[PDB]
């Protein structure tokens, strides 16, 4: 059974890096909506699980 | 003596106008030439509220053609009717709006408005006695809306005593043929409200609603929805060129349609549209008049009236009727449907008789109508404004033309308020 | 050709022929000028 | 020199519909009005006086060549809209990390919009 | 090809479709500073 | 118009010995020639009971 | 060898372009461009 | 095991129903409020429904 | 061989010089309109069907 | 009526869609008309 | 009054615009001497040649391009081939030793030396512009002249002329197939230094259009022709709405405001719809409804993505031949249904149409089928977020060990200028993060 795709190897020196465009009111806002989206990692297809919702 | 300055601003403007003053043409018999070749005089006595006289027998629109990058107007001039136009009544530049509300106001109309307002100032002074304007455009855009606004903006300073009538085309609810458009309208709607006497709004899939249920057909191109719009826009002013039994000028229907300044917005529609093959079936009379002009899938706008009430409505009848009959109709029209209609307003119709009917038909009408149900086109475009203004969408292309952050606030703000003073008489 | 009109004239092609002979068959104003 | 203004034909002399469509001058709307006569500040073969105060920019005009132009050239548009505050911070400083670039005769003209939070 | 002849109406026009070049030509333009408003000559496609 | 389809119809007979053709164009030029023919003649006759 | 299909139709319009003047049936309309006023002075009004 | 672990995909239709679900209770508030604004007063099924 | 070459040459020369004495007469023909000079009546000849 | 008659609508929807094999695409399509919410403020 | 100002650089560039530019002369009558065959209005005739055609006074029409490599065998071909008169001698610029691979010959020491050459034939050709309205670059990432110096020519440009616009015509790196050793690198500082002199960039890969060449297209083994020519189909459905009647025209300005969203996610990605053989277009009818699908279906995309891995933002649709206003209305409120096409809530519209009345041309030699409809998408999706992160691991692999790097640094480039590209595409990486989420 061949398993699902991996997430790719990148450095620890270039992950502390923060974004550049702020696109959301307020930071309680982006708590919120990051720790809303955060939840579907599991049922959502693609590496970085940024698209559908896998179906039945 | 009473004359009428035509403007037409971008692509849907330039396109509108292009069959509206064909339209007028065959009205008054204008051969594609320039010359007159009608067959009777009472299509030559009231020809200078459109025409301008020159030498020869031969007339000229007063239509000012304005466009930020002229390819449009290219296209209009070569058509059946586009070598009719004064050559310097074409005003262009060198750059596009680019569907930019910010560049078409502030950065390229404002390098543009010059010669434009000298175009104006030229065809509107060499008039006996100037009755008001009208001007054709669209919301979605750069170009009819930015510049199309500041036209408006500068006009109504000058001559703040004369109708300024806007035959707009807003934004459709299904499919957007612009992404910015939310921006475009809010912005140009919060110009519209307080620098105009009236506003006729046009949903583009209304139109492909009455082109496909009524009309039947298949591939109608745009020349096929601009006939309807002209069509409507000619109706409004017939009374001023043809005379009749109650007459009804631009002004009047103003002061009729009008009870507060801020209500202006009016949704059109015509009556006698039939198909090919079913010209047999129904018969022109005033009562299968009145029933098509009311009828929800007859309007130019997507809001049928059931989901408010009727402030004001007109009629501008056209033909030899018996206003006995129109007079009954429009009373059981209101009589019939009483939830539909105000209560503090004892009479909602406005009702005017012309003589000459359009030609190939007995009778015609152009219905306009001052609906609490415009307000959904409103709510619509507002939320799907503040979708984007929250998370501030494509607010670097504007901002970057020099405006500033308030201006979407302050714009949705009227917007809002416009929508709330219309709840305000959906309840009494 | 395709068509036969009815005063059939096939008189250049004749000769057309008889000059370059690898011409293909001509199978299928009505009077002339004093200068004709 | 000094670029003047054809009061009402300005618009054929405007520096795009002269097809230039680089950056350009900016022409002078208005003349100063001033009354008397002027003095001699100048001597022969054109040398300034002592007693008249001179300007520090270096002669020859500020023209940056290829091989003075600086490495990573800082934005020409610049808006910061919708932008981290440290970010837009860098992107500015990053606009202000050159003056001889910003001052130069074919210098960068940058546009400073908006505001980040 | 006969022409019949019909009154204009809003539902009445029949478009084309033997119709392949859309060319458009440049009879608005410019000059060394001044909008040039030339005569047209030919229509869409050249014709 | 007739004196441009009688122009085109007698250039086109001046042209050399192969390609003297049953172009579509000269079906095209003669019912050109017919056609307004046609025209001529109605407007003739009414012209005459006009 | 086509090079002539594409650029033009082998096709023509089996119509001419409808013109807009069929006067005859335009003034076949009852009081063709006749306004209300002309009864006044004139004999048996009726429409 | 990895083959009893195809009961993973099992459990992806029951959270594809429980958001039917919840798009049905949607749909079920929107459609109440078509209801006359003397009917539309509080009452024990909306309460049921949120 | 060389003759060969130089006969078949010459043929095809033959037939492009008739082609570009039509090509020629066809777009002197291509040139005509209502509103121009260069154009005259013509009896009805044979000579311009055949 | 029209209160009761808007009830057994939704309860008879409510029932039709909980049946199993409904994708969403024929879920979503049937209570479909764009209403606005009114003004933010 | 239209004219564009096309800039090809490299060896991609030039052999893209040889096509572009034979589409462009086969699409309007322009032989391949630079004459027309004939002039067969007394003085009219149609002046569209302006957008991309220069007319000298006789009758020559020279084109409004520049070719720049710097390797002469490349360029030579055009020098010596089919349209060397068509072109004017001093628009075909030409280095004597070449880039090689690297950022840095193209950056910093080679193409640092005809950089002037072309910004004075960039103005010349500018000068005889009377409505320019941008240029359009074409370019890979994966070379070293494409990559430094047509970098260098952004970094120029946008000194001399401004806000002018400039859109980008990329190849964009492939994620499995590649020719190049050392082609991250190049990848990661060229589209570091034009992250923002950049209005737009439109990027195809070259797998995904093998993969529509064998797919769709009847055709095996295909060469860079019949990549270069699909290429040119897409350049003239973007600029025809300048040069033919259009129901809804696109300027190319409208392209940055209805596709870039914000200031620095500008990546949408293009496609071709009714791309089919013959003999598959002769059992097919191709009417909107199914154009309009197949531009959404995934494996007609000409970029290695899948669009069901993230999430559309915004959509630019541009439409050609017999084309009715109704059934685009129709086919793009059919597609909003769509649950396998996903939307971003803060882009409600999502849509940009544009109708041509012009219908696609068919040069001979090509494999297209003649078709009456097309529609050329450019779509800008949130789901290239998986090309930047294996781009960011191939780019990773090297630069953990340092591989290659004494090529760069030993020619004027220091290191650290990898470690700010580097961090930079990772702020990137979040960034595109940042408008995928959902406000709740
Ligand atoms: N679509 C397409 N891509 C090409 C073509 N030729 C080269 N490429 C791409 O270009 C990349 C390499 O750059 P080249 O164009 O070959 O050469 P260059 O850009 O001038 O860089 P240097 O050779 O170092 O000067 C390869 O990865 C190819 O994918 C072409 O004809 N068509
Ligand atoms: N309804 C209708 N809309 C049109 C027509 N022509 C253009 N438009 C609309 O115009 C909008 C685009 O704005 P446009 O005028 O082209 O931009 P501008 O030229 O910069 O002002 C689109 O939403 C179209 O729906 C037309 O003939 N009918
Ligand atoms: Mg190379």
């Amino acid at each position: 059974p061949p398993m699902g795709l991996d997430t790719l190897w990148h450095m620890p020196h270039f992950q502390k890096v923060g974004p550049h465009l702020a696109t959301f009111p307020t930071e309680a806002d982006r708590q919120r909506a990051f720790k809303a989206h955060r939840e579907e990692c599991a049922v959502r297809q693609g590496t970085l699980r940024m698209g559908n919702y896998t179906h039945p | 003596m009473r004359e009428i300055v035509h403007l037409q601003a971008g692509q849907c403007g330039n396109q509108i106008g292009a069959k509206f003053w064909e339209v007028i043409s065959d009205e008054h018999g204008i051969d594609p030439t320039g010359t007159y070749h009608g067959d009777s005089d009472l299509q030559l006595e009231r020809i200078n509220v459109y025409y301008n006289e020159a030498t020869g027998g031969k007339y000229v629109p007063r239509a000012v053609l304005v466009d930020l990058e002229p390819g449009t107007m290219d296209s209009v001039r070569s058509g059946p009717f586009g070598q009719i136009f004064r050559p310097d009544n074409f005003v262009f530049g060198q750059s596009g709006a680019g569907n930019n509300w910010a560049k078409g106001h502030y950065t390229e109309g404002a390098e543009l408005v010059d010669s434009v307002l000298d175009v104006v100032r030229k065809e509107a002074e060499s008039c006996d006695c100037l009755q008001g304007f009208q001007l054709t455009h669209s919301l979605g855009g750069g170009t009819g809306s930015g510049m199309g606004t500041l036209l408006i903006s500068k006009i109504r300073e000058e001559y703040p005593d004369r109708i300024m009538n806007t035959f707009s085309v807003v934004p459709s609810p299904k499919v957007s043929d612009t992404v910015v458009e939310p921006y475009n309208a809010t912005l140009s709607v919060h110009q519209l409200v307080e620098n105009t006497d009236e506003t006729y709004c046009i949903d583009n899939e209304a139109l492909y609603d009455i082109c496909f249920r009524t009309l039947k057909l298949t591939t109608p191109t745009y020349g096929d929805l601009n006939h309807l719009v002209s069509a409507t826009m000619s109706g409004v002013t017939t009374c001023l060129r043809f005379p009749g039994q109650l007459n009804a000028d631009l002004r009047k229907l103003a002061v009729n349609m009008v009870p507060f300044p801020r209500l202006h917005f009016f949704m059109p529609g015509f009556a006698p549209l039939t198909s090919r093959g079913s010209q047999q079936y129904r018969a022109l009379t005033v009562p299968e008049l009145t029933q098509q002009m009311f009828d929800a899938k007859n309007m130019m706008a997507a809001c049928d009236p059931r989901h408010g009430r009727y402030l004001t409505v007109a009629a501008v009848f056209r033909g030899r009727m018996s206003m006995k009959e129109v007079d009954e109709q429009m009373l059981n029209v209101q009589n019939k449907n009483s939830s539909y209609f105000v209560e503090w307003i004892p009479n909602n119709v406005k009702t005017a008789v012309c003589d000459i009917p359009p030609r190939g038909l007995k009778m015609s009408a152009t219905f306009i109508g001052n609906s609490t149900a415009i307000q959904e086109l409103f709510k619509r475009i507002s939320e799907q404004f503040t979708a984007m203004f929250r998370r501030k969408a494509f607010l670097h292309w504007y901002t970057g033309e020099g405006m500033d952050e308030m201006e979407f606030t302050e714009a949705e703000s009227n917007m809002n308020d416009l929508v709330s003073e219309y709840q305000q008489y959906q309840d009494a | 050709t395709h068509s036969l009109s009815l005063p059939w004239r096939p008189s250049t092609y004749y000769k057309a022929a008889s000059n370059w002979p690898t011409l293909d068959p001509y199978c299928t104003f009505t009077r002339y000028t004093p200068d004709d | 020199a000094t670029n003047y203004s054809a009061n009402q034909y300005e618009k054929p002399f405007s520096p795009k519909y002269l097809q230039n469509w680089s950056l350009a001058k900016p022409t002078k709307e208005r003349i100063s009005s001033h009354e008397g006569y002027t003095q001699i500040i100048a001597n022969d073969r054109g040398h300034l006086l002592p007693s008249v105060p001179r300007s520090k920019a270096s002669p020859w005009g500020s023209f940056m060549g290829t091989w003075q132009m600086p490495l990573k050239v800082p934005p020409a548009r610049a808006t910061l809209t919708s932008r981290t505050a440290a970010g837009a911070a860098s992107l500015t400083r990053w606009i202000q990390k050159n003056p001889d670039l910003l001052k130069a005769s074919n210098g960068l003209r940058p546009e400073i919009f908006g505001k980040p939070h | 090809n006969p022409v019949h002849g019909l009154p204009f109406l809003p539902g009445t026009s029949f478009k084309d479709l033997t119709k392949t070049a859309f060319h458009r030509s440049q009879t608005l333009g410019y000059r060394n500073g001044y909008a040039v408003v030339r005569r047209p000559t030919v229509g869409i496609g050249g014709d | 118009p007739l004196k441009v389809a009688q122009t085109r119809l007698y250039q086109r007979s001046h042209r050399p010995n192969v390609e003297l053709c049953r172009d579509a164009a000269q079906f095209r030029l003669a019912s050109e020639v017919e056609e307004l023919n046609l025209s001529l003649a109605a407007l003739k006759e009414k012209l005459l009971e006009a | 060898p086509l090079r002539r299909l594409d650029r033009f139709c082998p096709l023509e319009l089996p119509w001419g372009g409808p013109h807009w003047k069929p006067v005859s049936g335009i003034y076949s309309v009852p009081h063709a461009y006749r306004t209300e006023n002309s009864n006044y002075g004139s004999l048996k009004p009726a429409l | 095991l990895r083959l009893l672990q195809r009961q993973r995909e099992a459990t992806d239709r029951r959270l594809s129903e429980v958001r039917k679900a919840l798009l049905i209770n949607q749909q079920s508030v929107k459609l109440r409020g078509y209801r006359p604004k003397s009917e539309t007063i509080s009452d024990k099924a909306d309460s049921m429904l949120t | 061989q060389i003759r060969l070459n130089w006969e078949h040459k010459e043929t095809c020369e033959m037939d492009w010089s008739d082609k570009v004495e039509a090509y020629n007469i066809d777009e002197a023909c291509c040139r005509y309109n209502n509103q121009s000079t260069d154009v005259q009546f013509y009896p009805h000849s044979a000579k311009f069907e055949e | 009526k029209i209160g009761h008659n808007v009830d057994y609508s939704v309860v008879r929807l409510r029932l039709r869609q909980r049946h199993p094999q409904v994708c969403y695409e024929q879920a979503q399509r049937l209570v479909n008309d764009w209403d606005p919410r009114t003004p933010p403020r | 009054m239209r004219e564009c100002i096309s800039i090809h650089v490299g060896q991609a560039g030039v052999q893209i615009g040889n096509a572009c530019w034979e589409l462009y002369c086969l699409e309007h009558g322009i032989q391949p001497d630079g004459q027309m065959p004939s002039d067969k209005t007394i003085g009219g005739g149609d002046d569209s040649f302006n957008t991309f055609f220069s007319e000298t006074g006789a009758g020559k029409h020279v084109p409004r391009a520049v070719f720049v490599d710097l390797e002469p065998t490349v360029v030579d071909e055009v020098r010596t081939g089919t349209y060397r008169q068509l072109f004017h001698p001093e628009q075909l610029i030409t280095g004597k030793e070449d880039a090689a691979n690297n950022y840095a010959r193209g950056h910093y020491t080679i193409g640092k030396e005809i950089v002037d050459l072309v910004l004075d034939r960039i103005r010349k050709l500018a000068d005889l512009c009377t409505g320019l309205q941008g240029f359009l670059i074409f370019h890979s990432f994966g070379g070293g002249t494409g990559s430094g110096f047509a970098s260098l020519l952004m970094e120029r440009l946008s000194v001399d002329y401004g806000k002018k616009s400039k859109l980008e015509f990329a190849i964009y790196p492939a994620p499995q197939v590649s020719t190049a050793v050392v082609e991250p690198y190049n990848s990661i500082l060229t589209t570091h230094t034009t992250l923002e002199h950049s209005d737009c960039a439109f990027m195809v890969d070259n797998e995904a259009i093998y993969d529509i060449c064998r797919r769709n297209l009847d055709i095996e083994r295909p060469t860079y022709t019949n990549l270069n020519r699909l290429i040119g189909q897409i350049v003239s459905s973007i600029t025809a709405s300048l040069r033919f009647d259009g129901a809804l025209n696109v300027d190319l300005t409208e392209f940055q405001t209805n596709l870039v969203p914000y200031p620095r996610i500008h990546f949408p990605l293009a496609t071709y719809a009714p791309v089919i053989s013959a003999e598959k277009a002769y059992h097919e009818q191709l009417s909107v409804a199914e154009i309009t699908n197949a531009c959404f279906e995934p494996a007609n995309q000409m970029v290695k993505c899948d669009p069901r891995h993230g999430k559309y933002m915004a959509c630019c649709m541009l439409y050609r031949g017999d084309v009715v206003p109704k059934d685009v209305n129709a086919a793009i409120a059919t597609i909003k249904t769509k649950r396998t096409i996903q939307f971003v809530d803060w882009c409600p519209t999502g849509f940009k149409v544009g109708i041509n009345y012009q219908p696609p041309t068919v040069v001979p030699g090509g494999d297209l089928a003649k078709v009456q409809r097309a529609v050329c998408m450019l779509s800008n999706t949130t789901a290239i977020a998986e090309a930047w992160a294996r781009l960011d691991h191939k780019l990773d692999l090297m630069y953990a060990k340092r591989a290659f790097v004494h090529w760069y640094v030993g020619e004027g480039m220091e290191e650290g200028e990898f470690s700010e590209a580097r961090e930079d595409l990772a702020a990137l990486e979040k960034d595109y993060e940042e408008v995928g989420v959902d406000s709740v």
